[PDB]
């Protein structure tokens, strides 16, 4: 509704997990950019579906 | 009369309540190409393992071009109406549903009566016939 | 009482942890969004060619002359029509 | 005739006010919690639609940076948008 490495134990998942994070995203960057190339056709595609 | 008037209420509450080799594109390569004056970046690898502030900064430029695209293509920022799609997909089954009713209807009600019908009305004219022509 | 009472009040070591977290849960979230911005193009597309190909696929249905589904449901409500109108004259 | 109705209405006053004390209370918290319940939902609604210390420094700055680029890259309702996949797929199948 308002809307070894020394590092704290309670962030230790947070951490480890941002690399493999990071890498997605990096080999998927040319399919993020057409994707949101595509985003000005979505109401032309929901109106041809609902015919 | 209170607890019938907050049904719906309770619904949307209800609604809520409920290794690393790194392959880089040639659009960020062009991109990194393009400034590699002011972007001081080490090697992805260096002596053999991933040097993650490297990483951090490819992520960087990669988020850039992102921003630079949805600035372009998604000023507003796109909503998929996920009630829309819940009330289409409900809709379909429930006409799928009724073709099947439909086709059962057909197939175990109709098709049998009327096919018995057919069988007792066959069956008992060939018996009328043979009893009058002593033969098939 | 107690949800006036939440309503009323409430709803009406290196420094680094917190970052790590940030950058997490927001990468997360922008890959799966995307995602789902794709998926319904596909979708959509796909649902239009399978209705498309319905309506316009000739097949023998019934007897010796190929027709759309259309069609011959079309001859097929015609020609019940054809006998209950020869059936009120009566 | 007299002492048949004398018992059966004794019995229905001891469950009317076995009720009544329990009732009481309820009704005069109602109209308070309807109305507060009904703007919380309401409100909620609205939102569904070298040395290591100094490798870790080095690493904040570019984190940072990450986090800037995130905060400013996220539309409001992305979240929302995540949870629509599997909603997509089942159209499909069911067509």
């Amino acid at each position: 509704l308002a809307q070894n490495l020394p590092i704290e134990a309670s962030y230790h998942r947070f951490t480890a997990e941002l690399l493999p994070l990071a890498v997605n995203f990096i080999e998927k960057l040319e399919i993020y950019i057409k994707t949101i190339q595509t985003i000005p056709k979505i109401p032309d595609c929901a109106s041809n579906m609902d015919n | 009369q209170m607890l019938k008037e907050m049904e719906k209420e309770v619904d949307v509450v209800d609604a809520v309540v409920r290794n690393a080799t790194l392959n880089i594109p040639n659009l960020l390569i062009s991109r990194i190409e393009s400034e590699m004056h002011r972007l001081q970046m080490d090697n992805v690898y260096e002596a053999g393992k991933v040097n993650l502030i490297t990483v951090v900064q490819l992520l960087n430029e990669a988020l850039k071009l992102v921003s630079g695209e949805r600035s372009l293509y998604d000023c507003k920022g796109v909503r998929l109406d996920l009630q829309y799609l819940h009330g289409k997909a409900k809709f379909e089954s429930e006409v799928l549903t009724r073709l099947r009713n439909m086709r059962h209807k057909i197939k175990r009600e109709d098709l049998v009566s009327i096919e018995k019908i057919i069988a007792d009305r066959e069956r008992e004219w060939e018996r009328k016939w043979e009893k009058i022509l002593g033969k098939c | 009482i107690a949800f006036n009472q939440i309503y009323a009040n409430e709803f009406q070591m290196s420094p680094m942890g917190p970052f790590f977290q940030f950058v997490h849960q927001s990468l997360s979230t922008c890959f799966k969004e995307l995602e789902s911005i794709a998926q319904f193009t596909e979708t959509s597309e796909n649902i239009v060619d399978v209705v498309r190909e319905r309506h316009q696929s000739k097949e023998k249905w019934a007897g010796s002359t190929i027709s759309t589904l259309c069609e011959k449901m079309k001859e097929l409500r015609q020609s019940y029509e054809a006998f209950q109108q020869s059936s009120l004259q009566d | 005739r007299d002492l048949t109705l004398l018992q059966r209405e004794e019995r229905l006053r001891d469950l009317i006010e076995k009720q009544d004390e329990v009732l009481t209370p309820v009704v005069t918290s109602k109209d308070p919690f309807k109305d507060n319940y009904t703007t919380f939902a309401t409100a909620l609604d609205s939102t569904r639609h070298g040395n290591r210390h100094r490798y870790l420094e080095e690493l904040q700055k570019h984190l940072a940076i990450t986090k800037s680029l995130l905060e400013e890259i996220m539309p409001s309702h992305a979240s929302e948008n995540a949870e629509s996949f599997d909603t997509i797929k089942d159209l499909e199948n069911i067509v």
